[PDB]
C-alpha cells in the first residue's frame, strides 16, 4: 500500500487569495480532491448578494438617470462589485438604501447608515452626480449559493424596480493544478496547488475549509440508511 | 518522447541515466552528506547489482540542483542543434524534451533519439547556463524571428 | 466472432504460390527429379553443356577431349537442422558423368566424379548458410537485345548497344565521334569500327551502296582507305588491337569470341535476343552476333543491321525511334535459378582452364576424368556466391510478413550487372508498366528509394524474366472466364478494362467502359474493349495489399504503413485485426511459419510439445512445433496447438499457430480502443497516450531473445579454456554455472553475470620474489590464468533459455583455425508496452508512447468502458491517410455488433456500408442503457447542444435520437476520467488495430560518466563494466564555435577523451568537490607536434615575445 | 479544381467555421490548403514520369474512394518526392562544411 | 523559468561573454574558499529544497550570478596584476 | 537551374550552362537574321562587338535598344568570372548575393543577407600581382596584407612600387584553400602540399582561426575565447582594499 | 538572435555557414 500522510501548507493575502498545497498525494489523488473541491468551492458556498435595485424616478436597466455622470448599467455592474455581510444570523433578507448630493461621488460607503449589516468594502464607486444630482436608491440583498442570473429569480420587491444578477458566493476564482513531485525513488507522485480568491468576505482558507466541510457531508449521505 | 510537463528550460533523463552520467559528483556528494565514510564506499554501494536506498537519488538530487545538460538530435544544423536545460529526475527510460524545443531540433515523437552531455567545469556550466539554456535562445540568429514559438497543438487550442 | 465480407469483383484466380520466384526457379536449374537424358538446357544442365565439349592445346593434333554427359546431383548428408547447429550449410555433392577420348581411341566414363558441393533450397524458398537462413534476392538488369540510346556527351545524336544474356557474352557499344568515325567499345578497347566490319567481309563501295544518303554519316567510316583492306589483314590488325603482344594469323581465334558459338555471345539460344534484335531492327536472325565457320570466314548478322538503325537514327524515316530502356520489356528479372547457375559457369569455367592444364602436364596414356577434375573451382566459386554476394541477404524474420516478403524482392543492384550506389535516377520513378508486375509502393525511404522493390501479389516471373501480370479476355461484349498472363510489351497493343468497372452476370454493363492503353487512361466503347483487370490486388505489394481502406490513404503513408508492418514484432496475444483485407490468412500460410495438416485425419495428441494426427490410413505423422525459438532479428518463432485431442482435421488446416498468426490469420499487432482527441500535450507531434489498461492485460508484450557467442582458442601463451574454475571468483559468483562453466537453463541473468566462464593464460609479467616471498606466507595460490569469461554486457539481461555447444572435432563441426570449441548462450526476456516504444497502424501513423495512464484518467464511454490508446487529430490532416479514420469507424461498430471485418482493397467497405453498422450498433448499445434503466445524462444533452450549433446533429431531435446522430457520424460523447466533466463536443472513438515495432528503449538507452579507454585511441571506446560514450561530431563542433562556448568544446577535446593527463585530473577533482579544470596543454596539441616530429619537420612553438615555450617540461 | 478548391474553402467558411480540418489548417496548427483539397474537393491534373501531364484527372478525393488507376496515376509522383529527399538529405551537411571552411575565421 | 536575473545580467556588461567570464571566474574563487566568500550573506543566499528544510545551494555559477547582481563585485579588464591576484587570494581560511 | 545546385554553382563562382551573353560594352543593339543563322551586335561609336548566338536562344534585347557594360544581351544564368573584369568587385559581391537568395527565398527559406554577405567577402579576400614591389611579380596575395605594402611603401618608407593588383573572384573551396595558416590548409584535400611548403619557408600560423586551434585542442578564439573578454578578472570589495596594502610595502 | 548589437567574440562566420546551411534542406535538388 505504501505513503505517509502529506504536508498541507497554507500561504495567504488575508482576505483575498490563498495558495493551498498538500504535497505527496499517490498518482492521481491529486485530481481526486482538488477538482470536487473546486466544484464545491465555485458553487456551493454561502454568500450575500444584491438581486435587486429600485432606482427613484427610472424604471428599466437601459434609462437615463440625469445628473448621474454614468448609467443604470454602470451602476447595476459597480452595485455587483459591492460585499456586504450580514451580522444578524437569522436574517435572509435586507434592503439597502442611498440618498444623494450635489456635487459629490457617491461611494459604497455611503449608504444607509444601518447597523446590523456590514459593508466590507466601503470605497467602491458606486454612481457619481453632477451639481444639482439626485439619486434614491432601494437595493435588495439575498443570500444564496452560486451565480443566479436575472432572468431566473426575477426579484420584484415594488413595481418599478429592476433585478440583478446575483453572485452569492465569495468564491469569485478557483484554480488548481497538479504537478508530480518525488519521494525517493519516486518521482510521479501528485502535488496539488489550490489557487483560491475570494471577495473581501469569507477567507480562501475558510472557503476550502466550507468547501471539504460540504464534500464530506454529501459522502455521509452514501450511508446505508 | 514529449514531455509537456516541462517548463522551458528543463528536460527528460531517467533516473538510472542523471545517476550514471552523474556519478563521481555523488559520490563526493555521498561522502559530503554522511552515508559513504569514504568516497571509495560510496562507489561501493552503487554497485550492489541493483536496488537504490532513497538518500542517494536525495543526494543526486542535490548534486544536480542548477546544473545543466546538453541535449542534441541528430543532424546539427545550426546551434539551436544543441540547447542547455536543467535536468529533471523522471520515470521510464526515454529522454523527455520540452514540445516548444522541438522546432529548432527537428525532432518528431516517433523513434528520434538524442543524446545529452554534462559541461563539467564551471566555465562550461556557466558557457551553458548563460549562452545555450534553451529558455535564451528564443529567436532565429538567421532571421532574427522568435524559434520558441506556439505550434502544432499549442495554436489549436489558442 | 462471426466475419462479414465486403465488395464485389469475385477473385477470378486465387493468388499464386507467392514464393513461387524462388521456389519454383530452383526446380528449373536442378531437374534433379527428371531423368538425366530429357533436362532440357537452362540451369546446371545447360552450364555444363556450355563448358563441356572440352578440346586441349592445339588445334587437331593431340588427343584428350573429356565430354559432358549427365550430372547427379547427390543427396543431403546433414538434416536441415543439423546443419543450423553444427554451423554447416544445407547442401548435396554434385556428381558428373564425365568422359574423356583420345586419338588411339578410349571412351572412358569414370563413375562421375564429385566437382563439388551444391546448396538446396528449403521448402521455404530460402538457404542455410553455415547456419543462418540467407535468402537470395532476385535482381533486375537490361534484358539482353539490341538499344541504341541517346548520348550524354554528345547531343542530337545516338550510340548503340549490343547486350547480350549476363556471363553469356560482351559488352558491344557504338558511337560515332565529332570525327566522324564510328568506332567499336568493347572490354573497354576503342577501335574504328570499320577494322571490324573489314574482317567481316564489307567492302568501300558495298558500304555506300547500304550506309549512304542519310547524312554524310558514311564518309567518317570511309576515309581509312589504309585498312579498307584484306580481310585477313584486317583481322591480324584487329587482334594486335585487341590483344597486345602475340601478332601471329591465328587471329580467328579471339575473334572467334565475340562472334560465333555459345561460348561467349549468346544472347539467347533462340529467344529474347534474336527476337527483339528482328523486331527493332532489319529482321531475319539466328543467334549471335555474327556468324564464323561459314566455310573458312566470318558472316556478318547483326552488326551492320545494327549500324543502319543507327545511322538511320542520325535522320532517320519515322518508325527508326529511341528505345524506353525503362520498359519492363527491357528489364529481365535474373531469380535464383539462374544466378546459382550463372555461379556454375564461373565454376566450371574454371575448371576446364585448370584441366587443360592437367593435359598438358600429364603422360596421355592414363589421364583420366578424376585425375583431371579438380573439385575445387566449382566450390569456391560457388561457395563465394551464397555466402558473399550482395544478392545473398541474411534473412529478415521479424515476422512472417517481413519474411515472405523479402523472397519476393527485386533490387537492380548487386553483382557486377547492377548500377552503383551512385547512379540512376530515370530508373529509379515508377516507370509505367510496373503495373500490376512490381509495385508502385514499397521502396525504402532513403538511399536505394527504387533501387529496391517488391514483387506484386498477382504477377509471376517468366521463361525469360519477364514479370506477367493476369488478365481477363472479354470477348467483345462478355467477360471470359479465360485468364490471360502477359507481357509488359504483350500489353501495349490492347485496350485493357479496369475491375473497378461494372457488370451485369458475365459482362459489362455501363456504356462509358475506362480502361487503359499502352499507358494513357482511356474512356473506351464496351465493345471496343478486349481485356480486363482481374483485380485492383493486381497493382500492389502484399504488404501493400494488407491496407483495409487503402483508397482512402495517400500513397506516402501508405508505403510507411505498407513498411512499418515488417518491423511489427510477434505477440503473446497477437490478434488478427479488427478490419481486413483478405490475404491475412493466406499471407499465413504461404510462410510456413504456421504448421497445417498434411491429409485430411484426426488428431490423437496435443502438447505445447508435439501435435501428432492419425492421417486417414496413410500412416500416423507427429508434428513438432518450435517452440521459443528466435529468429534472425531476436523475435522470438514460436508455435502454439490450436487444435484439441481427438479431432478429426479439415484437408490442410490449422494444426498450430505461427508467431505473428491468431487462428491461422495474420496477427501482427492488437486492435484496441482507440480515442482520436490531443490530449495534455502527451500526445504533441507523434506521441501516443497509452492507458495502463493495457499493461494490465498483457496486451502489447512480446518476448525478445538475445544470443551470446563465446571461442575458445589455442593460443602462443597456451589454450583459452571452459572452466567454471575461475580464478578468485567467490563460489557465490560461480554460482548458476553447471560443472563446465555454461549457465543453467532457467537461470536468471543480470547484467555482469557469467554466462560462460573462460579462463586464458596471458604472459602479462613475472612475479618477482618478496612478491612470490609474500604469496605463500599467506594462503592465495599465485595462478597461471586470468578471468576472461562470457559475462552479461551492460543494459542486457533476462532468463537462460538454451546452451549450445560446438567442438573442434564433433562430426560435422568446422569451426575457424585456432578456434576450439565454440558456446552459444540464449537469454529470453518478456517485454511490455513501455514509454519510448513505437506503435504503428497499417496507415502508417507511427509514434511513441510518450506517457501511460491509470484507468483513472483515460476518456471513458458512459458505459464505463475507458479508452486504450489516445491517438492525436492534429497528426491526420497532413499526411493524407484518411484510411485509419474509416478504419476507427467500422472499427466502431465491430465493438458493439461484435463482428471483425474484412474490407478488400479499393473493394472494401463505403460509408454507406459504415453508417449502415454503426446504426445497427447504436441501437444494440443504447438498447441495452435504455433497457438496464438509463438515458442521456445531463453530460451528454450538455454537449449534444452544442453539437448543434455546431451544425452537427440535427436540430428538432430528440436527445436520444440526436445522440444516434453522431454514433452513426461515429463520433461519441467521452468523459474525462480526470475529472467525470464530459468533454465538451463529441469525440470519434472505436477499435483501431495497432502494431508494435521492432524498435524499443530497452535496446537504446546508454549513458557513462567514465571508464573503459581504448590503449589504442585513448579515447572512451567500449565498456566491460560501465558502456558507452558519444561522439561529438563535426557538426556539434561547429554549434560550440557557433555559441560562443569554447571551454564547453574545449573539453569534448581534451578531458573527457583522449587527455589521460587532462581527465584524470578533472575525475580527481570531481572526486574531492574541486573546480575541475586549469588543463595544463592540450594533450591533441603535444601528440601532433610530436607525431610531426617523427616526419622530420622542428614544429616550434612560441609566445607573443617570439621565443619557444616546450609545452612538455620533459 | 481550383473551382473546387475555391469552393471546398468558403464552405467552412459559410457553413462550419468550427470543423476541425479547417479550424487547424486555417490556424497555425495543421494542414495547408493543398492537403484540405485532396481531401474533401478533387486531387487534380496528376503528371507522367516524362513531365507530361495526364488528360485524365484525378476526379475523386480521400474521403471518397479514390481508384486503382487514379491511385497509381498519382503514385509516379509519391516517389518522385521520395526520391527529390533522398538527395538532398543524402549529403550530410555538404555546404555548411563548404561555408563554414571559409567563414570560421 | 529562465536564468533568474539574466536580463538585469546581461546589461550589466559590455559582451555579454564577459558577463559568463566573470560568473566562471566568481564561481570559481567562490569555490576554491568554503563559500566563506559570499559578499551577499545575510539573508540573501540561495537556497535549496528538500526532504528536509532550507539548506545553502551548493551552486556556485548560481550563488556567483545572484552574487554579481548587487553591484557589490568589480571588473577590472587589467585591474590588479595576476601575479598579485593569486598572493593575497590563499589568505582568508583557504586551506 | 534551381535548388541546392544553384546555390553551389554560386557560392563556387561556377561558369554555368547557359552563360547567356553578356555586352562587354556599352552601344547599340542590332539583332540580325532568323532560323538560318541568329547574331546580335552591339554596336557603339568605333567598336562593333559581335555575339553569336544559338539561334534557339531567347535573346532579352529587341533591336535598337540601347545597352550597358556588361549588360545581359541573352537571358539565362550569367558569368560570374565574366562580370567580374567587365564590371568590377562589388557589382559582382552584389549578383551572388541577390541570387543565392533568389533562391532561398523562391523556396520558402527566410534569411538574412549579412550571413550570405560573411561568406561572399571571403570570396573576394585575394588579389594577383601586376609589377610588384618587393614579391615575385605573379603571385596571389590578401586584399589587406597588399595594404600592409601598398600604404605602407607610399607613406613612411615611400616610394618603390605602390603593387598593382588585380581583383580575382575565388570560389568558396578555392578561396577557403588558400588560407595563410597551415594548421587550416592541412585539414583540407591534400595535407602533403601544405606542409611540405610550409615546413622549408619557417612558415608561421599565429593560430587567428578557430578550425586552425580546435585542431590543436586550444580554446578556441570566440566568446569566452575571444582575447577581448577572457582577460577579465573579478575582485571583490574586502580582496580590493586588502590586496591595495600590499602593494605599498 | 536576442535582437541587440552583436557582442564582440562571435563567431560570426560559423554562425553564418550554419544560417545558410540549415535550409540547405528544404530546396529542391532538380536541376
Ligand atoms: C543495401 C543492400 C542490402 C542492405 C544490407 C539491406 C537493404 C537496406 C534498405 C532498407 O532496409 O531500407 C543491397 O541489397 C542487395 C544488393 C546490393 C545492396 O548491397 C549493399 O549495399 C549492402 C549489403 C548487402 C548485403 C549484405 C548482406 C549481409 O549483411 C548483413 C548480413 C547479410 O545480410 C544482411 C541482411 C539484410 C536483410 C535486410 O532486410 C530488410 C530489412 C533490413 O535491411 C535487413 C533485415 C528487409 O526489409 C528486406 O525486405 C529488404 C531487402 C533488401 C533487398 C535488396 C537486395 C539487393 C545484413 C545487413
Amino acid at each position: 500500500s505504501k505513503l505517509k500522510a502529506p504536508v498541507f501548507t497554507a500561504t495567504t493575502q488575508g482576505d483575498h487569495y490563498g495558495e493551498f498545497v498538500l504535497e505527496p498525494l499517490e498518482r492521481g489523488f491529486g485530481v481526486t480532491l482538488g477538482n470536487p473541491l473546486r466544484r464545491i468551492l465555485l458553487s456551493s458556498i454561502p454568500g450575500t448578494a444584491v438581486t435587486s435595485v429600485y432606482i427613484e424616478d427610472v424604471l428599466h436597466e437601459f434609462s437615463t438617470i440625469p445628473g448621474v455622470k454614468e448609467d443604470v448599467v454602470e451602476i447595476i455592474l459597480n452595485l455587483k462589485e459591492l460585499v456586504v455581510r450580514f451580522l444578524d444570523p437569522k436574517m435572509a433578507s435586507t434592503t439597502l438604501i442611498l440618498r444623494a448630493e450635489g456635487p459629490k461621488e457617491v461611494r459604497a460607503g455611503d449608504f444607509t447608515p444601518s447597523a446590523d449589516v456590514e459593508i466590507m468594502n466601503p470605497d467602491l464607486h458606486i454612481a457619481t452626480l453632477e451639481e444639482g444630482g439626485k439619486l434614491y436608491m432601494e437595493v435588495r440583498v439575498d443570500r444564496g449559493v452560486g451565480y443566479v442570473p436575472a432572468e431566473r429569480h426575477g426579484i420584484k420587491d415594488r413595481i418599478n424596480a429592476i433585478p440583478v444578477d446575483a453572485i452569492f458566493s465569495p468564491v469569485r476564482r478557483v484554480a488548481f493544478q497538479v504537478e508530480d513531485t518525488r519521494l525517493g525513488q519516486r518521482t510521479d507522485l501528485d502535488k496539488l496547488t489550490l489557487r483560491i480568491w475570494t471577495d473581501g468576505s469569507v477567507t480562501p482558507l475558510e472557503a476550502l475549509n466550507q468547501a471539504v466541510a460540504i464534500l464530506k457531508e454529501h459522502l455521509n449521505y452514501f450511508a446505508n440508511p | 518522447v514529449v514531455g509537456p510537463q516541462l517548463k522551458l528550460h528543463q528536460c527528460g533523463l531517467p533516473k538510472r541515466m542523471a545517476l550514471e552520467l552523474f556519478k563521481p559528483f555523488l559520490l563526493k556528494k555521498m561522502e559530503e552528506k554522511a552515508f559513504a565514510p569514504n568516497v571509495k564506499a560510496a562507489r561501493r554501494m552503487l554497485e550492489r547489482q541493483r536496488d537504490i536506498k532513497d538518500e542517494v537519488w536525495d543526494a543526486l538530487e542535490e548534486v544536480i540542483h542548477g546544473k545543466v545538460v546538453l541535449l542534441n538530435r541528430a543532424p546539427t544544423l545550426h546551434r539551436l542543434g544543441i540547447q542547455a536545460f536543467q535536468p529533471v529526475l523522471v520515470e521510464g527510460q526515454s529522454i523527455q524534451l520540452h514540445p516548444l524545443v522541438c522546432e529548432a531540433f527537428n525532432a518528431d515523437f516517433d523513434g528520434d533519439q538524442m543524446a545529452v552531455h554534462v559541461p563539467l567545469s564551471s566555465f562550461a556550466q556557466a558557457e551553458a547556463r548563460i549562452q545555450m539554456l534553451s529558455a535564451h535562445n528564443l529567436l532565429s540568429p538567421a532571421s532574427g524571428e522568435p524559434l520558441a514559438k506556439p505550434s502544432r497543438d499549442i495554436i489549436l487550442g489558442l | 466472432m462471426e466475419i462479414k465480407r465486403f465488395g464485389r469483383i469475385r477473385e477470378v484466380i486465387p493468388l499464386p504460390p507467392l514464393t513461387e520466384i524462388q521456389v519454383e526457379s530452383y526446380k528449373k536449374a536442378l531437374q534433379a527429379d527428371v531423368p538425366p537424358e530429357k533436362r532440357e538446357n537452362v540451369g546446371i544442365q545447360a552450364a555444363f553443356k556450355e563448358t563441356f565439349p572440352i578440346e586441349e592445346g592445339d588445334k587437331g593434333k593431340g588427343g584428350l577431349v573429356l565430354d559432358f554427359l549427365e550430372y547427379r546431383i547427390g543427396d543431403p548428408p546433414f538434416s536441415q537442422d543439423e546443419c543450423r547447429e553444427k554451423d554447416l550449410t544445407y547442401q548435396a555433392p554434385l556428381y558428373a558423368r564425365l568422359q574423356l577420348i583420345h586419338k588411339d581411341t578410349g571412351l572412358i566414363k569414370e563413375d562421375e566424379v564429385f566437382l563439388g558441393h551444391l546448396p538446396l533450397m528449403t521448402e521455404d524458398g530460402s538457404f542455410i548458410i553455415n547456419g543462418a537462413d540467407r535468402v537470395i534476392v532476385s535482381q533486375i538488369h537490361r534484358s539482353p537485345g539490341v538499344y541504341f540510346t541517346p548520348d550524354p556527351a554528345r547531343p542530337g545524336r545516338y550510340i548503340a548497344s549490343i547486350i547480350p544474356l549476363p556471363k553469356r557474352g560482351p559488352w558491344i557499344d557504338l558511337e560515332v565521334e565529332a570525327s566522324g568515325v564510328v568506332t567499336m567499345k568493347v572490354n573497354k578497347r576503342k577501335f574504328p569500327l570499320v577494322l571490324l566490319l573489314r574482317v567481316l567481309g564489307y567492302d568501300q563501295e558495298t558500304l555506300v551502296r547500304e550506309l549512304s544518303a542519310y547524312g554524310d554519316l558514311v564518309q567518317g567510316l570511309l576515309d581509312e582507305a589504309v585498312l579498307a583492306m584484306r580481310p585477313e589483314e584486317a583481322m591480324v590488325r584487329l587482334f594486335t588491337l585487341l590483344r597486345p603482344g602475340d601478332p601471329p594469323k591465328k587471329d580467328k581465334a579471339l575473334a572467334y569470341l565475340f562472334g560465333l558459338l555459345a561460348d561467349p555471345k549468346r544472347y539467347d539460344l533462340g529467344e529474347a535476343g534474336r527476337y527483339k534484335a528482328e523486331e527493332k531492327l532489319g529482321v531475319g536472325l539466328s543467334g549471335r552476333t555474327l556468324v564464323r565457320f561459314e566455310d573458312g570466314e566470318f558472316k556478318d548478322e547483326v552488326f551492320l543491321p545494327t549500324l543502319r538503325y543507327l545511322f538511320a537514327l542520325t535522320a532517320g524515316v519515322p518508325g527508326h525511334e529511341v528505345d524506353d530502356i525503362d520498359h519492363l520489356g527491357n528489364r529481365r528479372i535474373r531469380t535464383v535459378g539462374e544466378l546459382m547457375a550463372d555461379q556454375f559457369r564461373v565454376g566450371l569455367a574454371r575448371l576446364a582452364r585448370g584441366v587443360r592444364e592437367r593435359m598438358v602436364m600429364g603422360s596421355p596414356d592414363t589421364l583420366t576424368p578424376a585425375k583431371l577434375v579438380n573439385s575445387r573451382p566449382l566450390e569456391a566459386a560457388l561457395r563465394e556466391f551464397f555466402s558473399r554476394s550482395q544478392l545473398s541477404q541474411f534473412k529478415d524474420e521479424t515476422n512472417p510478413l517481413s519474411s515472405l516478403r523479402h523472397k519476393r524482392r527485386i533490387s537492380a543492384l548487386g553483382p557486377g550487372g547492377l548500377t552503383r550506389e551512385r547512379a540512376g535516377f530515370d530508373v529509379r520513378d515508377v516507370h509505367r508498366t510496373h503495373y500490376g508486375r512490381i509495385c508502385p509502393v514499397e521502396t525504402p525511404e532513403g538511399a536505394n528509394i527504387g533501387l529496391i522493390t517488391s514483387l506484386a501479389a498477382y504477377a509471376r516471373v517468366d521463361a525469360l524474366g519477364f514479370i506477367r501480370t493476369p488478365y481477363r479476355r472479354v470477348k467483345n461484349g462478355v467477360v471470359t472466364e479465360e485468364v490471360v498472363y502477359m507481357t509488359a510489351s504483350e500489353e501495349d497493343r490492347y485496350t485493357i478494362a479496369q475491375a473497378n468497372t461494372p457488370l451485369e452476370g458475365d459482362r459489362i454493363a455501363t456504356d462509358r467502359v475506362v480502361a487503359r492503353r499502352r499507358g494513357e487512361p482511356v474512356i473506351v466503347a464496351p465493345e471496343e474493349v478486349e481485356f480486363m483487370d482481374v483485380s485492383p490486388k493486381q497493382v500492389f505489394s502484399l504488404n501493400t495489399n494488407l491496407i483495409p481502406f487503402l483508397e482512402h490513404d495517400d500513397a506516402n503513408r501508405a508505403l510507411m504503413g505498407s513498411n512499418m508492418q515488417t518491423q511489427a514484432v510477434p505477440l503473446i496475444r497477437a490478434q488478427a485485426p479488427v478490419v481486413m483485407t483478405g490475404l491475412e490468412e493466406r499471407v499465413v500460410r504461404d510462410s510456413l511459419a504456421a504448421l497445417y495438416a498434411e491429409e485430411d485425419g484426426e488428431v490423437v495428441k496435443v502438447d505445447g510439445t508435439r501435435i501428432a494426427v492419425r492421417y486417414e490410413d496413410g500412416r500416423l505423422v507427429e508434428h513438432p512445433l518450435r517452440r521459443y525459438a528466435r529468429s534472425n532479428q531476436g523475435t522470438a518463432f514460436d508455435q502454439r496447438p490450436r487444435v484439441r485431442v481427438g479431432q478429426r482435421v479439415k484437408k490442410g488446416d490449422l494444426l498450430a499457430d505461427g508467431p505473428a498468426s491468431e487462428e491461422g490469420f495474420l496477427a501482427l499487432g492488437q486492435n484496441v480502443l482507440v480515442a482520436i482527441m490531443p490530449f495534455d500535450g502527451y500526445n504533441f507531434e507523434d506521441a501516443i497516450v497509452i492507458s495502463e489498461e493495457l499493461l494490465k492485460r498483457d496486451f502489447y508484450t512480446s518476448i525478445h531473445i538475445e544470443r551470446y557467442e563465446i571461442e575458445a582458442r589455442d593460443t602462443k601463451l597456451g589454450p583459452e579454456r571452459i572452466t567454471r574454475d575461475i580464478p578468485h571468483l567467490s563460489e557465490a559468483a560461480l554460482r548458476d554455472l553447471d560443472e563446465e562453466g555454461i549457465v543453467r537453463i532457467g537461470a536468471e541473468v543480470k547484467p555482469g553475470d557469467i554466462l560462460v566462464g573462460r579462463t586464458s593464460f596471458k604472459g602479462e609479467q613475472e612475479p618477482s620474489p618478496e612478491e612470490r616471498l609474500l604469496r605463500s606466507i599467506f594462503g592465495e595460490k599465485a595462478r597461471d590464468v586470468k578471468d576472461t569469461s562470457l559475462r552479461v554486457p551492460p543494459g542486457e539481461g533476462g532468463i537462460v533459455v538454451g546452451r549450445l555447444r560446438l567442438r573442434r572435432g564433433d562430426p560435422g563441426v568446422e569451426l575457424k583455425p585456432g578456434v576450439r570449441e565454440v558456446v552459444r548462450v540464449f537469454v529470453a526476456q518478456k517485454r511490455k508496452l513501455q514509454v519510448g516504444d513505437k506503435l504503428a497502424n497499417r496507415h502508417g501513423n507511427k509514434g511513441v508512447v510518450a506517457k501511460i495512464l491509470p484507468v483513472e484518467d483515460m476518456p471513458h464511454l458512459p458505459d464505463g468502458t475507458p479508452v486504450d490508446v489516445i491517438l492525436n487529430p492534429l497528426g491526420v490532416p497532413s499526411r493524407m491517410n484518411l484510411g485509419q479514420i474509416l478504419e476507427t469507424h467500422l472499427g466502431l461498430a465491430g465493438y458493439f455488433l461484435g463482428q471483425r471485418y474484412i474490407s478488400p482493397v479499393f473493394d472494401g467497405a463505403t460509408e454507406p456500408e459504415i453508417k449502415e453498422l454503426l446504426a445497427e450498433a447504436f441501437n444494440l448499445y443504447f438498447g441495452k442503457r435504455q433497457g438496464e434503466g438509463f438515458g442521456v445524462d445531463k453530460r451528454e444533452k450538455e454537449v449534444l447542444a452544442r453539437a448543434e450549433k455546431l451544425g452537427l446533429v440535427s436540430p428538432g431531435k430528440s436527445p436520444e435520437e440526436q445522440l444516434k446522430e453522431l454514433f452513426d457520424l461515429g463520433k461519441v460523447v467521452l468523459y474525462d476520467g480526470r475529472t467525470g466533466e464530459p468533454f465538451e463536443g463529441p469525440i470519434v472513438v472505436g477499435q483501431m488495430f495497432i502494431m508494435k515495432l521492432y524498435h524499443m528503449v530497452e535496446d537504446k538507452m546508454h549513458a557513462r560518466s567514465t571508464g573503459p579507454y581504448s590503449l589504442i585511441t585513448q579515447q572512451p571506446l567500449g565498456g566491460k563494466a560501465q558502456f558507452g560514450g558519444q561522439r561529438f561530431g563535426e557538426m556539434e563542433v561547429w554549434a560550440l564555435e557557433a555559441y560562443g562556448a569554447a571551454h564547453t568544446l574545449q573539453e569534448m577535446l581534451t578531458i573527457k577523451s583522449d587527455d589521460i593527463e587532462g581527465r584524470n585530473a578533472a575525475y580527481q577533482a570531481i572526486i574531492k568537490g574541486e573546480d575541475v579544470p586549469e588543463p595544463s596543454v592540450p594533450e591533441s596539441f603535444r601528440v601532433l607536434v610530436k607525431e610531426l616530429q617523427a616526419l622530420a619537420l622542428d614544429v616550434q612553438t612560441l609566445d607573443e615575445k617570439d621565443n619557444p615555450v616546450d609545452i612538455f617540461e620533459g | 479544381t481550383e473551382k473546387v478548391t475555391q469552393a471546398v474553402f468558403k464552405n467552412f467558411e459559410e457553413n462550419y467555421p468550427f470543423n476541425p480540418l479547417y479550424v487547424m489548417a486555417q490556424s497555425g496548427a495543421r494542414g495547408n490548403p493543398q492537403q484540405i483539397r485532396q481531401l474533401c474537393g478533387m486531387r487534380g491534373l496528376m503528371q507522367k514520369p516524362s513531365g507530361e501531364t495526364f488528360e485524365v484527372p484525378v476526379r475523386s478525393s480521400f474521403r471518397e474512394g479514390l481508384t486503382v488507376l487514379e491511385y497509381f496515376i498519382s503514385s509516379h509522383g509519391a516517389r518522385k518526392g521520395g526520391a527529390d529527399t533522398a538527395l538532398r538529405t543524402a549529403d550530410s551537411g555538404y555546404l555548411t562544411r563548404k561555408l563554414v571552411d571559409v567563414a570560421h575565421e | 523559468m529562465a536564468e533568474p536575473g539574466i536580463d538585469k545580467l546581461f546589461g550589466m556588461v559590455d559582451s555579454k561573454y564577459r558577463l559568463t567570464v566573470v560568473v566562471a571566474k566568481r564561481a570559481q574563487q567562490l569555490l576554491r574558499h568554503r563559500f566563506k566568500n559570499t559578499v551577499l550573506e545575510p539573508e540573501e543566499r540561495p537556497k535549496m529544497r528538500t526532504l528536509e528544510g532550507l539548506y545553502d545551494d551548493p551552486n556556485a555559477v548560481t550563488w556567483a550570478m545572484k552574487e554579481l547582481l548587487t553591484g557589490r563585485l568589480f571588473f577590472g579588464e587589467n585591474l590588479v596584476p595576476e601575479d598579485r591576484l593569486q598572493k593575497e587570494m590563499e589568505r582568508l581560511y583557504p586551506t | 537551374t534551381q535548388g541546392l545546385p544553384r546555390v553551389i554553382e554560386l557560392f563556387e563562382a561556377r561558369r554555368p550552362k547557359a552563360k547567356a551573353v553578356i555586352s562587354e560594352i556599352d552601344g547599340v543593339v542590332r539583332i540580325e537574321e532568323g532560323e538560318d543563322r541568329l547574331s546580335v551586335f552591339v554596336e557603339s561609336e568605333g567598336f562593333s562587338k559581335e555575339y553569336k548566338l544559338p539561334k534557339d536562344a531567347r535573346l532579352l534585347v529587341k533591336d535598337g535598344d540601347y545597352v550597358e557594360a556588361g549588360q545581359p544581351l541573352t537571358r539565362g544564368a550569367i558569368d560570374p568570372h565574366q562580370l567580374l573584369e567587365a564590371k568590377g568587385p562589388e557589382a559582382v559581391e552584389r549578383y551572388l548575393v541577390d541570387e543565392i537568395q533568389k533562391v532561398y527565398r523562391a523556396q520558402g527559406v527566410k534569411l538574412h543577407d549579412k550571413h550570405i554577405e560573411i561568406v561572399v567577402r571571403q570570396m573576394l579576400k585575394y588579389v594577383e600581382v601586376t609589377d610588384p614591389g618587393d614579391s615575385r611579380l605573379l603571385e596571389g596575395q590578401v586584399l589587406e596584407k597588399w595594404d600592409v605594402e601598398a600604404l605602407n611603401e607610399r607613406l613612411i618608407a615611400e616610394g618603390k612600387v605602390p603593387v598593382a593588383w588585380k581583383p580575382l573572384l575565388m570560389g568558396v573551396t578555392k578561396s577557403a584553400l588558400s588560407t595563410k595558416s597551415w594548421l587550416s590548409a592541412a585539414s583540407f584535400q591534400n595535407t602533403t602540399h601544405v606542409l611540405t611548403e610550409a615546413a622549408i619557408a619557417g612558415k608561421k600560423d599565429e593560430l587567428i582561426g578557430l578550425k586552425e586551434n580546435v585542431i590543436l585542442g586550444r580554446l578556441i578564439p570566440a566568446g569566452t575565447g575571444s582575447d577581448f573578454v577572457r582577460f577579465t578578472q573579478v575582485v571583490d570589495q574586502r580582496t580590493l582594499k586588502a590586496i591595495e596594502e600590499a602593494r605599498k610595502e | 538572435s536576442m535582437a541587440r548589437p552583436v557582442s564582440i567574440g562571435e563567431a560570426v562566420g560559423v554562425v553564418a555557414a550554419e544560417s545558410i546551411g540549415e535550409p540547405g534542406t528544404q530546396l529542391t535538388m532538380r536541376t
